[PDB]
C-alpha cells in the first residue's frame, strides 16, 4: 500500500502524457529500489538512456534551484515526498 | 647531510666533524662504566 | 548453428553466468538497467559510462528488447590484461640468481666479489653462505634465501 | 583546442594569404553570425571574391567526410569547438 | 483537545519541540520554540528518507519477513535526542535533553529574564 | 576561544564571502573567470529573500554569451545528480552556508 | 664459543624488548605489540605470559560480556570501511547482512543528525523493531552493533 | 488527526520518561588526569672523570 | 633528489647512470669509515663489528636497487623522447639517398620542409 | 558544504592545531584498535543492552512512588561470586556524583581473614563494578574525600591505611601507611575525610 501512500505529484510536465505517466511508475520503483538517493539518481538516467537514446541529466535534492537547456518535450518535473526527479535531455 | 665531486668532498666533511664527536662520547662512555666499577669496588 | 569453431570456454561460461545472474527473471527480454545490475553487484566497474562506453561503440542502443546480451558478451573481452610488480626481495635474489633462478652458487658469490670493499672479503662471503644453507646442499634456494633474509 | 589540423596550402608563392585569410575569416564569421548554415555561405562568398570560383565549404560541429580537391587548395583547421572544412574543387 | 497534547509535549522534562509529518511530507503542527515550517520542511525530508529507507531495509536488507521498526531513537553530541514514532499514516520527531542540557537551558532562560530586568532598569532611569 | 569559542551558526554569521571549492574538473584559467562572475551575480540578484530560479537566470544568461550556446547550471540547498558533460566543461562549487552550486557546459 | 655467543645475544635481544616492561609479570598487550613491531629478533618465553591472545581484558572482556548476558542475539563490530572485524552471531547469513546493511542505515542516519546541526555528531543510534531492538555505537576508528531481543 | 497526535504524543512521551530517569552516557572522571602524583626524587650520574 | 643531465655523447643519447652508483657508493664508504673510529673501547676497530651485521648487508643491497629504479622512470622520457627523433637520424648519408628519391614533383620539396617545420 | 568550510577555518586560524595524530593501535592482527574513542562506544552499549532488559526496574525507580505507614522496596542487588566469602562492610556515596557508590568489601568474624576487593557501583551498571581494586587484606572502611571525588580512602587489617585516585588506570594505591610512618597496630574500623 505504500505505492498509494507516496501519490507523486508532477508539479511542472513539458511531455506527452502517455511517457509522463511511464516515468510516475518508474519513479515510485526508483525510490523503493535504491537504498540512498544518490543511487536514485543514477537509477533514473539508466532506465531513461536504455529507453530513449540521447544525453540525460538527472538532479534529485531535498532543496535546489535548477535553470536548464534540455531538448523541446523532453523535460518532465516530478516531486514525491522531498525528492524532485527532474529528467532533461541535451542535444 | 640529506638535505657531485662537490657533494662527496662536503659530505665527506659532514662526516668527518660527526666521527670527531663521536669519538670524544666513547671516552666518556668508558669513563662512566669504569666509574661505575670503581663505586663497587 | 556452429561450425568448427572452438574458441574460449572460460569466458563462454563467464558471460552466461552473470548473464543467468540478472536475466533470472526468465522475462526472456533484457534493458538497458539489467546490463549494469551484474556490475553493480560485483563492482566490475566505477560507473556505467564504463559498460556503456564498449557498449555504445558497439554500435547503437535502445530502452529494452533481449540484444542488451551483447554487453556480456563484449564485457568479458574487456578484461583485457594485468599486470603488476609485488617485493623487493625476490628481485635481490634473482640478481644473484644469473641462471634466472634460486639455484647454483659461488659464481654469483664471485660477482658480489669483483670491487668488493665490504667485510671478511672472502671468508665472510662463504660464512654467509653457509649460514644461508640449510640443508647443506652448497646453494641457497629462495625458501632459505627469504628466512636468510628475514 | 585544435591540437591537430591538416594545413595543405602554398608557402612563399605569394599564395601565403590563403592560409591567413582562412585563419582570421573563420574566426570573425563564426562568432558574428553563430549559425552552422551561415558560417559556410560566408567563408565561401569571401574566398571566392578574392581566389575565384568553384570553392567548397562545409561546417559542422561533428562530421565525416571524404572528397577530391584540387591540390595546395585545400586547408581543414578548428575555429574554437566549431570545425570548418574548405577546398577548391574544379 | 489537539492543541493540548502541543501543550502536554512542553509540559515532558526533557522536551525541546515536537515535529509532525503527514504521508505526503507536509508538517501538520510544530513546536514554537523551534522554527516553525523552514525547519519542518527541513526536518520532514530527512526523517522520511530514514524512517523509509530503515522500514525497506529492515524486511529485505535484513532478511527477516513480517518486521517493522516501531521506534528510532538518534542519541547525537551534547543533549540531543531525536525519537521517532510512527502512528497509522502520521510519523513524528521529538527533540528531547539530558539533565545537564536541561539546567543549562535554565541557566540560560535565567539569564534572559535578568537581562530583560536590567533593561528595564536602564529604561526607568531613562525616564526618571 | 578560537575553533572551540566558533559555532556552526556562528561561524555562518561571522564569514558570508568565504569561498569554498569541493569538485575541479574545468581548466583553472576558465574557472578563475567563472567564479568571479557567479559570485558577484548571485549577490546582486540575492534580493532581500534569496530566490533560487532568480539566480540560475542570471547565472545562466551571462554563461551562455560568456562561453558557448548551451551551458546548464543548478543551485540547491542538497541534491543527488548524474550529469554527462564535455572534458574540462563541469566545475562544481558551494557557497558557505547550505548553498551548493552546480555549472556544467553541453 | 659460538653457542655462549648465541645465548649472549639473545639475552641483548631480550633486554631491547623489555625496557618499558622490566621483566616482573607478564603484563601488558600494547608492550607487546611494540615488540614485536620494532624488533622480531626475539618472541615468547621470558616469563608466564599469563593467558595467550589475551593483551587487554578491558575493551574484549567488556565485549565478551555483553555477549554472555542473557537476550543478546550477538555483538558485531562494523569496520569503517564496509567491513566485519569481529562477527558473533549463530547464523552467517544474519551477520553478513547485518555487516553490510546496517552500516548504510547508520551513515544515512548519522547525516539526518548532521543536516539539522553541522557541530552536532552522531554518539549514538537505536532502532528498535517490532520483534526486535537494534543498538549502533558509531565512531570514525570502528561501529559497534548489538541486536537484543525486546523483552 | 484528533486520534493520532494524542496517541503518537503519548508514545513520544514514554520515550522521553524512560531516558529522563538517567543520563546513560556520562562518564565519571572524565578527562581530568590524575592531578597529584607522587614522584621520587631521582639521581643520575651523567659521567665520571678521574685521573 | 638526484639530478642529471640528458645528452647525446657521441652522437648517442646517454645520461652521465653509472657515475651516480659510483658517487653514491663514495657516501656509503663515508659511513662506514665513521663505525672505525671507536678504537673498540680496551686501552680495537668497530669496523669489523659492523661487517658482522648482516643488516648492515642488506641496507647496502638495498641502496643498490633504489638506483636501478630511479633510472628506469628516466629511461622512458629517455627513450619516448629518442622515438620521435629517430625518425630524423645522425649523419647526412641518408639525405643524399633521401633528395635523389624527391625527384620531379616541386610539391614533393613543400611536404619534406613542412615535416621539418613540424619537427622545428 | 559546512565540513569543507570548516577545514578552510582552520587553515586562516593556525591555533592549536588538532592532536590525535593516526598512530593508533594497528598490529595488523590479533587486537587492531579496540581501544579510547571505541571504548567509550563499547562501554555506552554495554549500558544500553542492560538497560533495555532492566527497563521495567528502571521505570520503577524513576518513579513508581512507593497515613503513619511506610513501605520499603529493594530494587537491585550487585554480588560477586568470588567475592561472596566478603562482607559488605562500610559503603561511601562520591560527593560529585549521586549515582557512583563504592562498597568496600572486608573479612569479619576475626579467625577468618582473606583479601578484600573494592568495588565502585555506578548506578548505569549493576551487571559488574565500574572499578574493581585488589587489596592484601580485607578494607574495614571505605571514605570519599567531599571536595574531590577521585581522592578515596581506605582501611585494612594490620591498621595500613590506603588512599586511592579513581582517574588514574594503574588503580595501584596513591599512598600508603608503613612502620616509619607509624601506622597503627590491629585494624582501622573507621576512617574519614577531614
Amino acid at each position: 500500500s505504500h505505492l498509494d501512500k507516496v501519490q507523486p505529484v508532477i508539479k511542472n510536465s513539458d511531455m506527452s502524457v502517455e511517457m509522463q505517466k511511464e516515468v510516475e511508475e518508474v519513479a515510485k520503483k526508483a525510490i523503493d529500489y535504491c537504498n540512498t538517493d544518490k543511487e536514485i539518481a543514477t537509477f533514473i538516467k539508466d532506465d531513461f538512456r536504455s529507453r530513449y537514446h540521447g544525453t540525460w541529466h538527472c538532479i534529485v535534492g531535498r532543496n535546489f534551484g535548477s535553470f536548464v537547456t534540455f531538448e523541446r518535450s523532453y523535460y518532465i518535473y516530478l516531486y514525491v515526498g522531498q525528492l524532485a526527479i527532474l529528467l532533461f535531455k541535451t542535444g | 647531510h640529506l638535505p657531485l665531486d662537490s657533494f662527496v668532498q662536503l659530505q665527506e666533511e659532514y662526516i668527518n666533524s660527526k666521527t670527531d664527536f663521536l669519538t670524544s662520547k666513547n671516552v666518556e662512555v668508558e669513563r662512566a662504566v669504569d666509574d661505575l666499577l670503581q663505586t663497587i669496588m | 548453428m556452429a561450425s568448427e569453431v572452438m574458441n574460449l570456454s572460460e569466458e563462454d561460461i563467464q558471460f552466461c553466468q552473470k548473464a543467468f545472474s540478472d536475466y533470472d527473471e526468465d522475462g526472456l527480454g533484457a534493458i538497458k538497467v539489467s546490463d549494469l545490475k551484474l556490475a553493480l553487484e560485483n563492482i566490475g566497474c566505477s560507473l556505467s559510462e564504463n559498460d556503456l562506453f564498449k557498449m555504445i561503440s558497439e554500435v547503437d542502443e535502445k530502452n529494452t528488447g533481449l540484444i542488451k546480451f551483447s554487453d556480456f558478451l563484449n564485457i568479458y573481452y574487456k578484461q583485457k590484461y594485468a599486470n603488476l610488480g609485488d617485493d623487493d626481495q625476490d628481485l635481490v635474489d634473482a640478481f644473484v640468481a644469473m641462471g634466472g633462478n634460486a639455484d647454483t652458487t659461488g659464481s654469483v658469490d664471485a660477482n658480489r666479489l669483483i670491487q668488493i670493499v665490504k667485510e671478511e672479503f672472502e671468508m665472510t662471503i662463504d660464512i654467509v653462505g653457509l649460514i644461508r644453507e640449510i640443508d647443506k646442499d652448497g646453494s641457497g634456494e629462495i625458501e632459505y634465501e627469504e628466512f636468510k633474509l628475514l | 583546442h585544435a591540437n591537430e589540423q591538416i594545413i595543405d596550402m602554398p608557402e612563399n608563392s605569394e599564395m601565403k594569404s590563403m592560409k591567413n585569410d582562412a585563419f582570421s575569416q573563420a574566426k570573425f564569421a563564426v562568432e558574428n553570425y553563430k549559425f552552422e548554415n551561415k558560417i559556410s555561405s560566408h567563408i565561401k562568398k569571401f574566398f571566392d571574391e578574392k581566389y575565384g570560383p568553384n570553392w567548397h565549404c562545409v561546417v559542422g560541429k561533428h562530421f565525416n567526410a571524404y572528397v577530391s580537391y584540387d591540390s595546395k587548395n585545400f586547408i581543414f583547421f578548428y575555429e574554437g569547438q566549431l570545425a570548418i572544412l574548405l577546398y577548391r574543387k574544379g | 483537545n489537539a492543541d493540548d497534547q502541543l501543550k502536554q509535549l512542553s509540559a515532558l522534562e526533557g522536551a525541546n519541540g515536537y515535529v509532525i509529518f503527514n504521508e505526503s511530507g507536509i508538517p501538520l503542527k510544530r513546536h514554537e520554540k523551534s522554527i516553525s515550517h523552514e525547519k519542518a520542511v527541513h526536518i520532514a525530508a530527512l526523517v522520511s528518507d530514514l524512517w523509509n529507507v530503515s522500514k525497506k531495509v529492515i524486511q529485505r536488507d535484513l532478511k527477516t519477513p513480517e518486521n517493522d521498526i516501531e521506534v528510532i531513537r538518534l542519541r547525537t553530541k551534547h543533549s540531543y535526542e531525536y525519537i521517532i514514532t510512527q502512528s497509522g499514516d502520521f510519523t513524528m520527531l521529538a527533540i528531547q535533553l539530558c539533565g545537564k542540557a536541561i539546567e543549562e537551558a535554565k541557566k540560560a532562560a535565567a539569564a534572559a529574564a535578568a537581562a530583560a530586568v536590567v533593561q528595564e532598569e536602564n529604561k526607568e532611569k531613562e525616564k526618571k | 576561544k578560537a575553533v572551540t569559542d566558533m559555532d556552526i551558526n556562528e561561524l555562518r554569521k561571522l564569514m558570508i564571502g568565504k569561498a569554498i571549492i569541493n569538485s575541479s574538473d574545468m581548466q583553472g584559467d576558465l574557472l578563475q573567470e567563472a567564479q568571479d562572475v557567479i559570485q558577484s551575480g548571485i549577490e546582486n540578484n540575492s534580493a532581500p529573500v534569496l530566490n533560487i530560479e532568480a539566480a540560475c537566470k542570471y547565472i545562466k544568461e551571462n554563461l551562455d554569451k560568456k562561453f558557448g550556446p548551451t551551458w546548464q547550471c543548478i543551485i540547491g540547498e542538497g541534491y543527488a545528480y548524474d550529469v554527462t558533460v564535455q572534458n574540462n566543461t563541469l566545475l562544481f562549487m558551494f557557497y558557505n552556508g547550505n548553498l551548493a552550486v552546480l555549472i556544467f557546459k553541453s | 664459543i659460538y653457542k655462549t655467543s648465541k645465548e649472549i645475544q639473545k639475552s641483548d635481544q631480550r633486554i631491547i624488548q623489555q625496557r618499558v616492561e622490566n621483566s616482573i609479570i607478564n603484563n601488558q598487550i600494547y608492550q607487546k605489540s611494540l615488540k614485536r613491531k620494532t624488533s622480531k629478533r626475539k618472541v615468547r618465553h621470558q616469563a608466564n605470559k599469563k593467558n595467550f591472545q589475551k593483551e587487554m581484558s578491558e575493551v574484549e572482556d567488556t565485549l565478551n560480556r555483553i555477549k554472555t548476558h542473557k537476550t543478546v542475539l550477538g555483538y558485531l563490530i562494523v569496520n569503517s570501511e564496509g567491513g566485519v572485524v569481529r562477527g558473533a552471531f549463530k547464523d552467517e547469513e544474519e551477520s553478513k547482512n547485518i555487516a553490510n546493511s546496517i552500516p548504510l542505515l547508520t551513515k544515512k542516519a548519522r547525516s539526518v543528525v548532521r543536516d539539522l546541526d553541522p557541530t552536532n555528531d552522531l554518539v549514538f543510534l537505536r532502532i528498535q523493531t517490532k520483534l526486535n531492538e537494534i543498538m549502533v555505537a558509531p565512531d570514525d576508528e570502528f561501529s559497534l552493533i548489538v541486536i537484543q531481543t525486546k523483552g | 488527526f484528533p486520534q493520532a497526535v494524542k496517541d503518537l504524543k503519548e508514545g513520544v512521551e514514554k520515550c522521553i520518561y524512560q531516558n529522563n530517569q538517567i543520563d546513560l552516557l556520562e562518564e565519571y572522571f572524565e578527562g581530568e588526569t590524575s592531578e597529584h602524583v607522587v614522584e621520587n626524587l631521582s639521581s643520575k650520574t651523567l659521567m665520571l672523570f678521574k685521573d | 633528489f638526484f639530478q642529471v643531465e640528458v645528452q647525446l655523447n657521441g652522437d648517442k643519447v646517454t645520461l652521465n647512470l653509472q657515475e651516480i652508483q659510483k658517487s653514491i657508493n663514495r657516501a656509503a664508504t663515508a659511513v662506514l669509515r665513521c663505525s672505525k673510529h671507536l678504537y673498540n673501547w680496551d686501552q680495537a676497530t668497530f669496523y669489523d663489528m659492523i661487517a658482522c651485521d648482516k643488516e648492515i648487508v642488506k641496507v647496502i643491497l638495498l641502496l643498490t636497487g633504489s638506483i636501478q629504479g630511479t633510472k628506469n622512470k628516466v629511461n622512458e622520457f629517455l627513450s619516448g623522447f629518442t622515438k620521435f627523433e629517430w625518425l630524423c637520424k645522425e649523419s647526412i648519408q641518408e639525405s643524399i639517398k633521401k633528395f635523389s628519391k624527391n625527384g620531379p614533383t616541386l610539391q614533393n620539396y613543400e611536404d619534406q620542409l613542412k615535416k621539418f617545420s613540424q619537427i622545428e | 558544504i559546512f565540513d569543507a568550510y570548516y577545514a578552510e577555518i582552520m587553515k586562516d586560524h593556525q591555533i592549536e592545531n588538532k592532536k590525535k595524530k593516526e598512530v593508533d593501535q594497528d598490529k595488523k592482527q590479533d587486537q587492531s584498535m579496540y581501544s579510547t574513542s571505541f571504548k567509550r562506544c563499547c562501554k555506552i552499549m554495554e549500558r544500553m543492552v542492560v538497560q533495555n532488559d532492566q527497563e521495567d526496574k528502571y521505570h520503577d525507580y524513576r518513579y513508581y512512588w512507593s497515613k503513619n505507614e511506610g513501605h520499603l522496596l529493594p530494587i537491585w542487588r550487585f554480588s560477586n561470586e568470588k567475592q561472596r566469602k566478603k562482607n559488605v562492610t562500610s559503603i561511601c556515596w562520591n560527593p560529585l556524583y549521586p549515582d557512583l557508590f563504592a562498597v568496600s568489601l572486608g573479612s569479619y568474624d576475626f579467625t577468618k581473614q582473606r583479601m578484600g576487593l573494592i568495588c565502585l557501583y555506578s548506578l548505569k551498571n549493576t551487571t559488574h563494578p565500574e572499578y574493581a581494586f585488589n587489596c592484601e587484606a580485607g578494607v574495614m572502611c571505605l571514605d570519599f574525600h567531599p571536595k574531590s571525588a577521585a581522592l578515596l580512602a581506605v582501611g585494612l587489617y594490620d591498621g595500613t591505611v590506603l588512599v586511592y585516585d579513581i582517574r588514574n588506570k594503574h588503580k595501584k594505591p596513591i599512598y600508603q601507611s608503613t612502620v616509619r610512618n607509624q601506622k597503627h597496630t590491629d585494624p582501622v574500623w573507621q576512617v574519614k575525610w577531614n
